[PDB]
């Protein structure tokens, strides 16, 4: 559709596939997010990372 | 290897022979905002040097009864240096951070303190005991300077939540027996692009002792843990004149 | 007009229908998004990160309550003696409730993944000392002594310059998902036990203290998951909020 | 022009935020590998330095036998989305005949969903958000009886007057967007757009609104973002006179749309108030369930 | 008015009329009057098994 | 006839909603239309154009409304005395009232832009002087003498053929877009202060009018933009109109 | 005095720094001002009254009797337009009759 | 809105009606399904035993 | 669709994007408008035009 | 606090015995003359 770029998300690293019947894009449907996942930025936030098999106190 | 550390920022430069590697919060280095992110029109001041350099402003002893401090940023150097001059003339403020919190003791001593940082620390009250009065900390609580401020209940970080969970924040621990300093690189974090450094503080570092320090009788008892911050990338618009709050 | 038929359902509100809805402002656009640090796509990124475990869960009055955050293990008679047990199940009431793994876990009804349990000693350098940590599997009572328990999932822990050490909790199932676990029928999805002992023993010089602790940083694995959205056991408030 | 070394090799300005990770697909969890005994030294999954602050690396493969393990088990349901897009309770209002709060046919309800302890803790789990949302109104007698009532709510911006009654002149709702809807038809249901000045909303805001001296008076400002200030949610009968029933107007919101940043520990206290995150100091309880000993299940 | 909730295994039940429970703000729940149409709704294979 | 099965929102009025409905007049044609000058397209056109700031707002008998379109000036003792002050917010009450971006930015919660007053100097050909006017960003109280205010955004205006100068408030703020400002929590949008001061001295020779006026005319910069449509603060009737 | 608004902008009264203003012009168009439904007329068919107690009426059309659209449309001097028109019924106290 | 006109049937529930109904657990993904011996996919199957 | 010309702003040099269903066009929606702008017709209506760095009175 | 103003390192002990502290050329002059209490303390280097 030729609609509105007024979403909450528009300009997300996850796109969405969305429904929608008016012309402007927040009415939209929630839909389906992109299955993309970053556990180091919160588990991992190391700057010099240290391996597995290593002992981390080198 | 990862244990010696270096830290050269301005005219100051911090060693270290016991670190734990360096923390990054949320995985991202700080930076000057964008011209896209911007909304401020202003050519804005970025005095490097002078400003983003590390700061010695506070000193705590750890004792076997100790329950935890912690400060807000940037309140903690609102009134040091050039860099609290250029926070007090200008409106806008904006910068990074690198902390470094320091405590070292002997091999006999034992202890371990939770470092971490907070962003939006609020702070709230017991609201009278019962719960029925709704009071408010005072200003000196939610913005206690450069001497910090003691935890009244720990466990629940004074705001009703978990420090059990505070992990879940950017963080280090100062294990005595491992190492004598934390570490922590932090980003600016809020949902604008630059804000007062005096009206919002954009995070709370804590230091928190998890497991009591202690020692035998005859081993220095005055063990200390000094704070030590710079700021990065400090960025200061929509100048006037100075204010202090 | 054209020729419709109204089916069942008809009127019906459903909390968690994803339609479509009119907007109240047309032709608004929304302040831009700015970039801001930090930010989460999927609770599983929440998961893997380790929180303080509560394995000392028996104070309670206030003045206390930090204790719970750690327990100790002192030098003791060699006998291989237990210094600390407790339920696997992260889902259960107990020691996991203090962890962002448990109550994330609470808004789900099932689970599936294996889990890790990191300690961490605090104490003094010159302290030193072996630890035997096993997992026992569903089936197995609490291990009455250290050979018992030894016959399961475990872990020789050697202190030194690398204070930590991991104990992965494997998914060991029956069923490819678990759902929560509580005292009953539902006991079929309990994950199992967890038990520490004294495999050597703590020693430490003349001028250490005789007793330190150790705290329990918990998290799940990159094959967990979680399904059948609910709403959490608890609910924070008594009365009305104002 | 520059020309000074110093100036042309520094890095002020670079506006590139350069981050140390990246976000990878994970539609199913991670799969399992065959693995084998390994009896090796200089080699020590196991052994971790929980003092940097990092999670440990250690996984099952490392650490025992394993079989190999086809997962496929989804990963969806803990989207953002997934998480919040149910719609919950966030506010009632009262419209009774005789009685103390609202005995004109009308009220005003400040758009703040704080007031429900389900919702306030599942997102309070973030410090920012951004979303739009679908609320529903859903109205009907104390006893939850439907009657032929027809009602108007009105969505009142900051900025715009507050009906001071069931006459006032502001229910022209010339510009603010209004809806009108009988008890009789089924509840009545609107998209929301993201209306924060700011690019997000937060739940928390550690500091002052204002500039000046914070003395005790002003201390019911600590902690008041105006950018969470969405406006005002106003109802009435639609009638010059007192209307026959006495009515409830329940409020649901369903976000839509959601990103999250800066996760924080979880609400462990009783919610008092609606503005603060004030807890009983009397009543400060642990986090979960306790027993009599550490070595005793 | 009536309102039907699904309490997943490990969801609150609610103990009256007024419990908190009845928020909503995860489980599915339907809210139709006896007047509409009887509702309906699609679940799925729910199982651990 | 076709399965089809309704949902919330059904029968619903809302008064935004841009929908379709049933032409009343079938295969109507209305009347042609032909040029007429003028046509504005959009608000925004509308906000660049200026009107009368009344920052002489203080006089309020009939016989004197007048007075408030313009402010004096006059020979002073030269220790930079000041003039006037007046706040920058535009959506607020006070001397932006009068003007027609004021009363625009009076449909819009939202608002965005750098904003700009033009002051009109109205004396005789011979008096001569000059000003200092300064724009003083939020935080800082209003300046205590012309040295304080001089340490913001400013204007030093010199009498002379151009009877004008413009003095430009840019925008300067936290966030993307400022709602109303107002007494209150709200005053967290506030725009800043304008204040106006002798840098020199109002000189006049012998023969001519020792005081004069100023006229002051505000309007927005071309990056100014409202969002967020909503109803203005004031309703222009008491009882029904007959 | 020549009748034109200043053309003096932000950079050449102060230094300013590159911003790329993504703000939209969508809302403040004719169409997004004036296509919200706004009260212009009410009519009343009492019983018992000293109006319109015959059981019909009959209003000329005319919108200027309510202040807060007047006000929006006398802003202009010319507006050309098409319109939607609802009509809310209901008695006195808001009540629904199967009327 | 569009033109529709409601024919009779209108708000019926027919028992064996194989209609589209709302689902109320979004995103949810039944546990995948292993092999099980003796899968009978149709009635007459057993009628030869 | 093949409908009577009969809207409102049927030759205007601002097109329109809307929906309708009838064969009318002033029944259908408003859409969205193009976004032209003429600021100069009402804030800068002079015959010769006078720069920004001139001084307006040459 | 006020030292830790100016120019400095803070030294951890440890494997390494010693730490370096440089006192960097800082001075209005290309050379500075032999300082003493009086005019001369023009061309003082500073405090440690
Ligand atoms: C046509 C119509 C009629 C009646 C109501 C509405 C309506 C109501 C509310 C709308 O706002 C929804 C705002 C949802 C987020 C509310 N927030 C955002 C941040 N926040 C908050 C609360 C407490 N502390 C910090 C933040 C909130 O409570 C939009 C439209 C629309
Ligand atoms: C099938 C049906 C039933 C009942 C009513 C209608 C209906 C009612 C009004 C219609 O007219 C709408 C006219 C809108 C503009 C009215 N004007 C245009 C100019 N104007 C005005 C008022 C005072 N001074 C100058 C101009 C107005 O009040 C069309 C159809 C149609
Ligand atoms: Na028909
Ligand atoms: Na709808
Ligand atoms: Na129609
Ligand atoms: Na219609
Ligand atoms: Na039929
Ligand atoms: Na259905």
């Amino acid at each position: 559709s030729h609609e509105n770029s007024n979403s909450a998300t528009e300009g997300s690293t996850i796109n969405y596939t969305t429904i929608n019947y008016y012309k402007d894009s927040y009415a939209a449907t929630a839909g389906k997010q992109s299955l993309k996942q970053d556990p180091d930025k919160f588990a991992n936030p190391v700057k010099d990372i240290f391996t597995e098999m290593a002992a981390p106190l080198k | 290897s990862d244990r010696v550390a270096q830290l050269t920022i301005g005219n100051s430069t911090i060693t270290t022979q016991e670190a734990a590697n360096i923390i990054v919060g949320y995985g991202e280095w700080p930076s000057y905002c964008s011209d896209s992110d911007a909304t401020a029109v202003d050519k804005p001041t970025r005095p490097d040097v002078s400003v983003n350099r590390f700061y010695t402003l506070d000193t705590k002893l750890w004792e076997k009864s100790s329950k935890g401090w912690y400060w807000k940023f940037p309140d903690v150097l609102t009134e040091t240096g050039v860099f609290g001059q250029n926070a007090q003339f200008h409106y806008l403020y904006r910068s990074g951070f690198c902390i470094h919190v320091q405590c070292n003791a002997s091999k006999f001593h034992q202890g371990a303190l939770l470092v971490a940082v907070l962003p939006e620390y609020v702070i709230g009250t017991v609201a009278g005991g019962t719960g029925t009065e709704d009071t408010h900390p005072p200003y000196k609580q939610t913005q206690p300077g450069a001497d910090g401020f003691e935890l009244q209940h720990p466990y629940v970080l004074d705001a009703g939540i978990p420090i059990s969970q505070l992990t879940v924040c950017p963080h280090q621990w100062i294990n005595l027996r491992t190492n004598n300093c934390a570490t922590i690189i932090v980003p600016y974090i809020n949902a604008l692009p630059f804000d007062s450094a005096l009206n919002h503080c954009n995070f709370g570092l804590l230091v928190v002792p998890i497991s009591p320090l202690d020692y035998d009788q005859g081993a220095t008892p005055v063990i200390p843990i000094t704070i030590t911050l710079a700021p990065m990338c400090s960025e200061f618009a929509g100048l006037r004149q100075a204010v202090t709050q | 007009g054209f020729p419709t038929e109204l089916k069942p359902g008809t009127n019906q509100f459903l909390t968690t229908d994803d339609g479509v809805s009119a907007p109240i402002l047309p032709n608004f656009h929304p302040t831009p998004c700015i970039h801001i640090p930090g930010e989460v796509r999927n609770l599983l990124e929440l998961c893997q990160v380790e929180t303080i475990l509560e394995v000392n869960n028996v104070p309670t009055n206030a003045t206390s309550l930090m204790e719970r955050l750690r327990f100790p293990v002192s030098a003791q008679a060699g006998k291989g003696e237990l210094c600390a047990v407790f339920r696997a199940d992260p889902g259960r009431n107990g020691p996991w409730q203090s962890t962002l793994l448990g109550q994330l876990c609470g808004y789900y009804t099932q689970w599936s993944g294996s889990l890790e349990v990191t300690f961490m000693f605090t104490g003094s350098f010159m302290a030193t000392g072996k630890m035997l940590i096993a997992y026992t599997p569903p089936g197995g009572p609490l291990p009455k002594d250290r050979a018992t328990a030894m016959l399961g999932t475990h872990v020789i822990w050697d202190f030194g310059l690398q204070s930590s050490v991991t104990l992965v909790i494997p998914w060991i199932s029956n069923t490819h998902y678990r759902a929560h676990a509580r005292d009953g029928v539902f006991d079929y999805y309990t994950t199992g036990l967890v038990s520490i002992w004294y495999q050597t023993n703590y020693v430490v010089p003349i001028g250490a203290p005789n007793t330190a602790y150790i705290i329990a940083l918990a998290a799940a694995q990159k094959n967990f998951t979680m399904k059948l959205c609910k709403d959490a056991s608890d609910i924070l408030q008594t009365g009305t909020i104002q | 022009g520059d020309r000074v070394a110093d100036v042309i090799e520094s890095s002020i300005g670079d506006s590139v935020s350069r981050a140390l990770t990246h976000a990878l697909p994970a539609p199913t969890g991670q799969n399992t590998q065959v693995s084998s005994h390994r009896l090796d030294t200089g080699k020590v999954p196991a052994l971790q330095a929980a003092e940097i602050g990092a999670s440990s690396n250690a996984s099952d493969e490392s650490m025992i036998e394993t079989r190999c393990v086809l997962n496929s088990h989804s990963t969806a349901e803990t989207t953002l989305d997934s998480f919040f897009s149910r719609a919950g309770l966030v506010g009632e209002i009262d419209l009774p005949l005789k009685g103390t709060t609202n005995p004109n046919g009308y009220a005003n309800w400040d758009i703040d969903i704080t007031g429900y302890a389900q919702m306030r803790r599942k997102v309070e789990l973030f410090t920012y958000m951004r979303f739009d949302a679908e609320f529903t109104f859903v109205a009907c007698t104390p006893t939850g009886e439907v009657v032929p009532q027809l009602l108007q709510y009105m969505f009142v911006p900051p900025g715009a007057p507050k009906p001071d009654s069931r006459e006032s002149l502001a229910w022209q709702t010339a510009t603010n967007p209004s809806v009108f809807v009988k008890l009789s038809d089924p509840p009545a249901q609107v998209s929301v757009p993201f209306m924060s000045p700011a690019s997000a909303y937060q739940w928390f805001y550690d500091g002052y609104p204002t500039f000046g001296e914070h003395k005790q008076e002003k201390d019911l400002e600590y902690g008041a973002c105006p950018n969470n200030m969405m406006g005002t949610f106003s109802v009435r009968t639609v009638g010059t006179s007192k209307s026959k029933y006495p009515l409830v107007v329940r409020i649901y919101m369903r976000m839509k749309h959601v990103r999250a940043w800066i996760p924080r520990p979880m609400r462990n206290q009783n919610y008092l108030f609606k503005a603060n995150p004030n807890y009983a100091g009397n009543s400060i309880k642990p986090t979960g369930a306790s027993r009599t000993a550490i070595t005793t299940l």
